[PDB]
């Protein structure tokens, strides 16, 4: 319980900020190959934008 | 005769380019697939401790 606990507010935060950083962006997030996914298509849209 | 040479090093600058956009393609390749465990400590060194 000690270690579920001192990973609740952790879990809590990674969420939160989770959830903040989906909506900055528009497609959704659900998965992490997702999110590494996601990224990798900022990284393209930028360098054609440069 | 003058316009070999320009011929000869155009052709190496596009292929220098070409080099570097697939660097590049690479690298978003890698972080798109790779990034969920990079630069993690290695796991080999735990279980053997």
């Amino acid at each position: 319980i000690q270690s579920l606990t001192a990973r609740a507010p952790v879990w809590l935060a990674a969420q939160d900020t989770l959830n903040q950083l989906c909506e900055q962006s528009g497609e959704t997030l659900a998965s992490s190959n997702d999110v590494t996914e996601y990224m990798q298509q900022l990284l393209e849209r930028e360098r054609e934008a440069t | 005769l003058e316009r070999d040479a320009l011929a000869e090093r155009y052709a190496t600058l596009s292929f220098d380019v070409q080099k570097i956009q697939r660097a590049h393609q690479a690298f978003s390749q890698f972080v798109g697939k790779h990034l969920s465990v990079a630069f993690d400590t290695d796991p080999e060194a735990e279980i053997r401790e």
